[PDB]
Parts: structure tokens; sequence; C-alpha cells
């Protein structure tokens, strides 16, 4: 009922280069094999335990954030629906543990070897131990994204990650047909253990500022292939020429004609005259001649009949008498060097060769699976072939334009800005105050002073409370898009100033004011105060960035302009403790819905004598906003009644008017979730929020003339993204029962378990819709036998009083998918100091980290 | 059109002003200030001159603000700034005529 | 009818004798809620004698089939425990008490 404060440890994750992922093709082999073994384990320390639960992780919107979390403390390894996790006791799967009965519960002992056997294709999970299988499969399990080995490490523990290398041998035997992360694992960049969604990066000058990283989405491993007797004489002609030419490069590296096959003595056999040319030879040559006409002519612009005069022009080279063959041919090419052009032909040439490596793909990784190195496009590969290829095809197009030719070539954001600032504390109304920030690489940064209120999920520019200068091409923002001054450059820093006397802001960049069109030196044309100024910095998705508020004379670097030199002070001259700043949370999280908000509007619409007041909404008619779909529920929670015959009552059934079979039930023992309301706007009334019932039973009630909705009750926590969010589910968890028979299964950790709207209507919706779903059935008095609605039970004060009756507390709170929130001024100490030797990419912590937050009972959330 | 930003003099003399810092400290700010608003209140440069070693409390304490260590701190420990003791006949004269010249700026600023 | 869960590490083959006393290093944890006690916090372990009552009937035939080092789950059901008064301010009527005792007494 009230509020109440614990002490509580923070919670770590690191992240290794290993990408697994599934797709509707051909992805990955599906089987991997890895382990994790322990060498030294810390006991209880301080409040708790250890926290260490090992398991794989999702790329689909799953990002941990340190401090604040799901439920109590830490969101760690398993607490939410988009991560798996095992500390070796009980299964961790929506922040719930799960009681196993397996031989040998034992915590993680130092010495240790821990196994975990991932299926793709089959969808099972189980885990091992170092001398028995570890009961529990898993079933039914999200599948698109990223699986990453993840580990929920807390302070104080030492692991190490061993999957291979110079010493990455295991102890236990690994099961056949599963790759132990080998065979060409990620060619282009080195194994490295990173945090995942890193944005307080130590760096040899002070923290780094690290935007959301750009990942390799999901399910883009499998290829994407693409679909006149003069054009085929032309095209036989190239063949001819192309074949020609690689046989006389061939020769000069020293390969000829052999009798058959003479690969020992590095001879070539196909090597032949085109008058004794074999007939298959024959074949593929004009079958990859067609092939390319067919990816040439596929564009929407043709080759085009200029002038074809030079088509019939005919040279030669030199010919070395070492350069004949066995067959007789004398392959000596043509001269041309008056065909350079723009490097859109280039780009033509990197195409086709994605192309031509996309329908190979298709056509080999389909078959075998024995000796291909598993397989990816013209992405991750190494850039030999890559190299090669193009060099193939861009001398292929100099032979076809040598010729007289002229051929020319014709959801949600995720990755977003993360705004930083200070606290609403700092704020400043008088006073000079000097401003630095340094950047790395160019890309989408916004740094400058805005107001303290800053509106979330607004760009920095289109506004009335910001003033930041974009740093992308040298343009200011504020209420549009206006050039101010050159570009950036890689590295340097940037200067920012302030003056409160006479409202003037300078920019500048390397010991110059930033110089505008008009010449002199242009403010944002006296900004009155109103408030106050705060110092905001913005960062782009894969962007770097160091923040130097400036503590010290050694942290600044250049000066050079005011700052000093006039009556200018650094922000943090006496400031003793380090300056708090607020990022933005990309979480997304609810708030109750603003008032005069000019596109929403609910109102609490009074009832009649029969009907008790209910909540609807009022939209405007015409789409002036129409961004998605609406996410709404209610404001308190709704508990379960553990144990008392039946522990579990409250029977999910849905009811319009006939009688459904939802098959969604058994959510748990407590489960507090809330009603959610899921629809969207057409006809200025999305859904109105009744309770009206009077008999043993309570439902709710929703009415709506001409829309889409969705009646199902959104959980304890709420994760959607876009779309509709029609059929996403998470995880089905199968207990087992130690044989092969199978005595319960666990049916549950449904977040949104909504199926298809048009299961009620079958044409269309000319009436109104009234949905009661009954989910409160508690107990009946007997005395009156009706002839219990709502806000009896859910209350904690009318349980015995059953009247429809509308409190004043239940509010509708729409989605925000931005939240503000504060990152802790003192992270780990450690933070991987080793970084990762050769013994197996070792990771240790030795300075404990202790913060206490609240816990909000009606919302899990610190 | 033309106006004070068309002048030259003016811009070249406001991008020269935040430059000599070197020699251009609190006290020497606390005694520019006291010969701006001397010669402002009817003087000459006889009267400075006069005048030019008459105070002497000017030099107040690193600890009477909380911002004037840093001043102190960064004209002391610089190897561009080296200033521990100096004659008053280098050490004022610039600092008047910089006083002069700024207020005259200042004066010329709103014809 | 109570579950014990016993963690194999933290060897131990000394049972506790009737009439001597040992330490016990236990944190509180309510069922389906939150922790209302540690041992743990204070830094200071509780010191008990065994026979003499003065603590939780259940609370000690829960510990009585418990070795040396060897930590559980000891779920105290609540009509024995606390009865249907409970504790005034505390510990809410009838709901079930889970303890994780630790032994660390040199004897």
């Amino acid at each position: 009922l009230l509020l109440q404060t614990n002490l509580i440890n923070y919670v770590t994750s690191i992240r290794p280069n290993i990408f697994v992922g599934r797709a509707e093709g051909s992805t990955q082999y599906g089987k991997w094999y890895f382990e994790v073994m322990v060498d030294e384990v810390v006991p209880f320390l301080t409040a708790q335990a250890t926290h260490l639960r090992v398991g794989w992780a999702l790329t689909e919107g799953y990002s941990p954030y340190p401090g604040g979390g799901e439920g109590w403390g830490g969101n760690g390894v398993g607490d939410d629906l988009y991560s798996y996790g095992f500390d070796g006791l009980h299964l961790w799967t929506g922040h719930v543990a799960r009681p196993v009965t397996s031989p040998g519960q034992h915590l993680l002992a130092p010495e240790d070897v821990v196994s975990c056997c991932l299926d793709l294709s089959v969808p099972s999970i189980s885990f091992r131990i170092n001398g028995c299988p570890v009961q529990g499969v898993f079933e039914a399990f999200n599948l698109d994204g990223l699986f990453f080995p993840v580990v929920s490490f807390s302070a104080g523990v030492k692991v190490r990650f061993l999957l291979g290398g110079r010493h990455g041998e295991f102890k236990f035997l690994p099961p056949p047909g599963y790759a132990p992360c080998h065979e060409a694992v990620l060619p282009r960049e080195r194994l490295r253990l990173e945090p995942i969604k890193e944005y307080r990066r130590e760096g040899p000058r002070g923290p780094h500022l690290v935007g959301p990283s750009r990942c390799l989405s999901h399910t883009d491993f499998v290829p994407c292939p693409v679909d006149p007797p003069h054009l085929e004489r032309i095209r036989e002609k190239l063949a001819e020429n192309i074949h020609e030419l690689w046989a006389l490069t061939r020769i000069e590296q020293g390969w000829t004609y052999g009798p058959v096959r003479d690969d020992n003595k590095r001879l070539h056999p196909c090597l032949v005259n085109f008058h004794s040319l074999p007939e298959p030879e024959r074949n593929y040559n004009l079958q990859m001649s067609g092939e390319t006409l067919k990816t040439l002519l596929a564009l929407g612009c043709h080759v085009g009949m200029a002038d074809e005069k030079a088509e019939d022009n005919l040279k030669k080279t030199k010919l070395p008498k070492t350069y004949m063959m066995s067959n007789g041919y004398k392959p000596a090419p043509l001269d041309l060097s008056h065909v350079r052009l723009t490097p859109a032909q280039t780009t033509l040439v990197d195409r086709l060769a994605e192309n031509g490596h996309n329908v190979w793909a298709r056509d080999r990784v389909a078959q075998g699976w024995s000796y291909s190195a598993r397989l990816v496009p013209y992405r991750l590969l190494d850039e030999a072939t890559k190299r090669s290829n193009r060099d193939s095809l861009c001398q292929a197009v100099r032979t076809l334009l040598g010729y007289g030719y002229n051929i020319e070539p014709p959801q949600s954001r995720w990755d977003r800005v993360r705004i930083f600032r200070a606290e609403k504390s700092y704020t400043v109304q008088s006073g000079r105050w000097y401003f630095e920030f340094e950047a790395v690489t160019t890309g989408e940064m916004r740094v400058g002073w805005a107001r303290p209120e800053l509106r979330p999920d607004v760009e920095l520019g289109a506004d009335e409370l910001a003033y930041v200068f974009n740093g992308h091409r040298g343009q200011r923002w504020h209420l549009g898009s206006e050039p101010f001054g050159r570009p950036w450059q890689s590295g340097d820093v940037v200067g920012c100033m302030i003056d409160l006397t006479e409202n003037t802001i300078i920019f500048t960049l390397n010991g110059e004011v930033l110089m505008s069109d008009s010449g002199s030196e242009t403010a944002f044309r006296e900004i009155e105060i109103g408030d106050g100024f705060l110092p905001v910095c913005s960062l782009g998705p894969g962007q770097v960035g160091h923040l130097n508020l400036g503590q010290d004379v050694s942290s600044l670097r250049f000066f050079a302009i005011c700052g000093l030199q006039e009556g200018f002070e650094p922000f943090a001259i006496n400031m003793q403790r380090p300056v708090t700043t607020w990022f933005s949370k990309s979480l997304p999280q609810f708030e109750p819905v603003p008032p005069e908000h000019p596109h929403y509007e609910v109102a609490r619409m009074d009832g009649t004598v029969d009907t008790p007041p209910c909540l609807r909404l009022a939209h405007r008619t015409w789409g002036s906003q129409n961004s998605l779909v609406e996410m709404l529920f209610l404001r308190l929670s709704l508990p379960v009644q553990f144990h008392q015959l039946n522990t579990t009552t409250y029977y999910y059934s849905v009811r319009v008017f006939a009688g459904q079979e939802p098959s969604c039930v058994w959510v748990g023992w407590v489960t507090p979730d809330y009603h959610q309301h899921d629809m969207n706007f057409d006809l200025s009334k999305v859904r109105a929020v009744t309770v009206t019932m009077g008999d043993e039973q309570g439902n709710v009630h929703s009415s709506l003339k001409c829309s889409n909705c969705y009646m199902v009750w959104g959980g304890d926590f709420v994760s959607p993204g876009q779309q509709g969010r029609i059929s996403h589910t998470d995880l089905v968890i199968g207990c087992l029962v130690d044989l092969a028979t199978g005595l319960m299964t666990f049916t549950a950790n449904g977040k949104e378990s909504n199926t298809f709207f048009q299961v009620e209507p079958n044409t269309k919706l000319f009436p109104a819709v009234f949905v009661l779903p009954t989910h409160q059935n508690v107990i009946q008095f007997e005395l009156g036998k009706q002839k219990m609605p709502l806000s009896a039970a859910m209350f904690l004060s009318e349980r015995k009083n059953p009247a429809p009756q509308c409190p004043p507390r239940l509010e509708v709170q729409m989605l925000m998918p931005v939240s503000w929130s504060r990152m802790p001024n003192h992270f780990l100490q450690v933070e991987t100091r080793r970084a990762g030797e050769r013994l197996g990419w070792a990771v240790q912590c030795q300075d404990p980290l202790t913060m206490m937050a609240l816990h909000i009972p009606e919302e899990n959330r610190c | 059109r033309y106006s004070v930003q068309t002048s030259l003099i003016v811009a070249t003399l406001k991008k020269m002003l935040p430059i000599g810092l070197n020699m251009c400290a609190p006290t020497d700010q606390d005694l520019i200030m006291l010969a701006k608003t001397r010669y402002a209140l009817k003087d000459t440069d006889e009267e400075v001159r006069e005048f030019l070693q008459n105070n002497l409390h000017l030099q107040g304490k690193v600890e009477g603000s909380p911002s004037l260590r840093w001043q102190m701190a960064l004209y002391r420990g610089l190897p561009g700034r080296e200033e521990d003791a100096d004659d008053p006949e280098k050490i004022v004269r610039r600092v008047q005529e910089v006083s002069a010249v700024l207020y005259h700026l200042e004066q010329t600023e709103h014809p | 009818g109570v579950e014990i869960e016993t963690i194999s590490p933290g060897d131990g083959r000394t049972f506790p004798k009737k009439g001597q006393t040992c330490v016990v290093h236990y944190t509180g944890m309510l069922q389906n809620g939150k922790k209302f006690d540690s041992s743990r916090d204070r830094n200071k372990p509780f010191k008990f004698r065994i026979g003499k009552q003065e603590v939780i009937k259940g609370f000690e035939e829960g510990a009585a089939q418990m070795s040396l080092g060897q930590r559980a789950k000891l779920t105290c059901t609540p009509d024995v425990a606390y009865g249907a008064t409970g504790h005034p301010g505390v510990i809410p009527p009838n709901a079930t008490l889970i303890f994780d005792v630790e032994l660390l007494n040199l004897e």
C-alpha cells in the first residue's frame, strides 16, 4: 500500500561477438555448443548472494539497464520475457523461479563446467551440468532475432568465457553435429567482450558517450536473388573474349593444358580452343552469357544502340612464345584506355557481384553443407572474394563498353537519438558560462543550450525549447533548419558559449568563431529567459562522443574564445562532485494521459439510473495525427487470491454473447496483471471502458461503433512494438518429470495473449459489439443471490460491498515510448580491465557497489 | 547601406579584445575598472598618472571569492603567463591604456 | 508438510546437539512479497539455544534436521508459526515465512 526502500546491487551482462539467428532459409547451421567455466566464487556478501545466471538472449528490443530494472533491483537475465537464464538451481523465465527435480542440486561451485544445448531448428533448449543432464526443456519460444551467449554476473565474481582458441577446449564431450563456435565465425573483426548498449564507456581523458549501436537486424543472412540475333552474337563474342582473357592470364600465371587433369602439375585442362570446344563447356558458357544479359536488362535502362561503331575494331598485344598452349590458340586481347567514367560504373559492378554471389549462395548452400565456408552474402565474408568478383565484373563491363556501347545504371526506429541533459536543479538565470564538447566521428550530433523542460520524443530543433546546432552539415536547428557554418572534421572539439546579459550564443570549432552567411556574431535573436538555460547534448546511432563539462584546467583543451579571456566561467569550477546527467531511455514505459491534449481527450461521462458511469474517448474526426495504434490500460492492479481446494482461481474465458475458447489459462500463482485496451481511432469513438454487471460474476464492457479492438489483458509489464502487435507470443515452458510421459505443463508467461479481432464478426460490423470478458469470480453471497461487479476485488477496502462504483483513481495511461531516466554517477570500476587474455577471455570484478531505491507496489518498477 | 558593422576597425578591435589575458589579473581588472570610471568622472591622463600609485588595497586575497582562486591559479601556474614580481611602471600604463580604449569603444558603441 | 531444499556445497557433518548454543546468519523473506529481516544487514550473527523454546516452533523443527554450512529454504506454515493473530505491524496474519539459514559457528 505504501512506499518502501531496500538496498540492492547492480547487475551487469557481457556479450561476445558470436552472432546466431534464424531466418526463412539458409541462415546458419542451427546447432551450436558452448561452455562456461567459473574459477572463483564469492559467498553471501553485503545484503544478497552473488547473482549469476547463464543462458541466451535476443535483440528484438531487449536492452538491460543498470540501476532501474523490472520488479526488484536490476533487470537481470531471465527477469523479462525476452531473455533466458539459469543460475544452476531454478529456471528464470519472466522474473519467476521455476523449481526442478534433478540429480545434483548444487550451486555454482568453483572449478565447475557449465554448458547448455541450443537447437535452432527444433524448438528445444536444454542445459547441462558437470555430471548430469539438467532436467527441463523449452518449447515454442521466440525465433526472430539474434541469439547471444549472455551471462548475468554481478559485482564480485570471476568467470571464464571459454568458447575456443589457443586454450579453448571443452572438458565435456560436445554432442555430434554441433558447431563449437568455429568454422569462420565473423571473419572480419576480432573476438572481444563488450557490454550491451554501452553509454558510459571510459576513455583516456574522460567518459565517452556511446549511442545506440546498429546491429545486423534479423533474418538477413539469407541471400536476395533477383530476376535478338545481334544480342546473342554480342554475348557469344563477350563470352569468347572473357574465355581467352582468363586463359591467357592463367597461362601467364604458370598453368597450361593438361592431358586429362594435372592437379599436381598445376595444369588446367579447360584451356582449349573454340574449334574443339567441349559441348558442356559451350553449354555453361552460353548459360552464363544469357544470365549476365538478363541481369543487365533487368534494370529500367537498356544498353541502347548509340553508335555501335567500335564493335568492328580489333586489336592485339604482344604474344610471347611461352604463352602458347597445347591447343594452338593465340589469346591476344585488344587494348583500351578511354573508357574511364564516373564510379557509378563501379557501383554497378559491385551490385552485379553481390547479385551473382546471392544467386550462387541460393543454388549452392541449398545442398551439401559439407565444406562451404556457414556462408553469408557479400556483407560479412572476406574482402578477397569481393575484390576478385569486382575485378572480374569490371573487366567484363570494360570489354562490353569497348565495342561501341554506352550503358548507365538508373517500423520502429529503435536506434534513435539519445538526449543528454543535466538535472533540473542546475539552472542558470544570470551569468556567463563555458561549455565544451569533444567529437570523435561525424554523424547525427546536436550540441547546444536548451530549456530545462525538454519534451521527450521531440526532434532537437523542431521546437521552441531547443537551441542546439546540428553536427551533420553545419546548420542550425531552431524551429526549422538553416545553414550556419562549416561542417565538422574527424576528431577535434566543439565549443558552445552562452551569455545572459544580452542573450548571444557563440559557436566555435577550433580556435575560431564559426562564421555565418551574414558575416557577424550571429545569435538566436535575444532568447527570452523564461525559466533558465541548461546544456543539452545529443547523440545519433553508431556515434561516439565525449562530453567534457570541465572540472579542472587540464580538462579544457582549446579555450581560445572567451571561457577565460572574458568574464566567462566553467560550469563546474567548484562542484566537488561530478555533475549528474539525465539520459533518454528507450524503454517504452507508461504515463498518465496529459490533459488538454489536442489529439486525445478522455472524459468521465456519467451514466444513467441503470448504466453506471463510464469513461469515453474523444478524438478529432479529421486525421490530423495518425501515427500508430494506442496502448491503453487501467490504473491499479488485480491480484489473484493465492491458496484459499483451489489454489488458482479466475478462469480466463471471454464471452461475447456466446461461448468462446480463448485457451489461455493458468498464468501462474499471483500474476498481478492489468486490464489493457488495445485499439485504434476510426469513428472518433475508439473504446468506452464501462463496468455494468449485476450477477454472480464480474466482467468489463467496451462499446464501439466501427473500429478494431483487442480486449486482452496486458500483464504486469508491457513492452510492445508496432504493426498492431498481432500474434506475438514469447515462450512456453515445458517442465520435465524426469521421464518420457509428461505429468504437468507450464503454459504461462503470456504478456499479450491476443488473437485476431475478426473472430466475432463475419463480414462487417453494423451494430455495436459489447465484449464482456469474465475474469472476476471469487464468491457470491446466497442471502440475495444477485437477481459481484468490478472495483470490488480490485480494491483493498470494498471487498465485501459489491456495488458498481467508479472510484476517482482509475485513469487510462497512454504508452510513452520514451521516458526520462538518470544513470548512476559511479559505475563498475573494473569493467573487464584485462579486456580478455588468450586463456579464454577471463573477466573478473573486485570492487562491490551498493544502491538503494524505491519499489512502487502497483507497478513492478524500481 | 552603411553602419557601425560596416566599419572594419571596430570589428578588429572586438576580435583582438579577448587576446591580452597574459597581463590581465583580477586585481588588474579592478584597476582597469577604477581607471575607466575615473576617466568617466571628468579626469585626464595627468590625473591617471598622478593617481597611478594611489590605490594599493585593490590586490585582495585569493580566498575572498569562490572563483578568485581559479583566476589566480591560471595567472600564476602557466608557462605562457609568468608574473611574480614586476615594476609598477609597466603593469599600470598598459592597464590604463586598455581601460581607456575599452571606455572609448563603449562610448562609441551607441553614438 | 514442510519442504526443505538443501544446497549440497558447504560440507559439514556436525549435527547440532540439544542444549548447546549455535549461531545463524538468516535473511527474512516473505512469501510473494518483500524482505523484512536480514541478519547480514545488522552485521551481527544471531545467537540462540536449542531445546528451550524462545523461538518459533516451526522454525525450530525446520532447522532441526540440518548440518553445518548447509543452507536451505525453510518454509514455515502459518497455522503454527505465527497463528491467526500474527505480529502486529510487521508480519501480516496467516502468511508463510521463508528463511535461508547459514551456519558459521566454530563451536
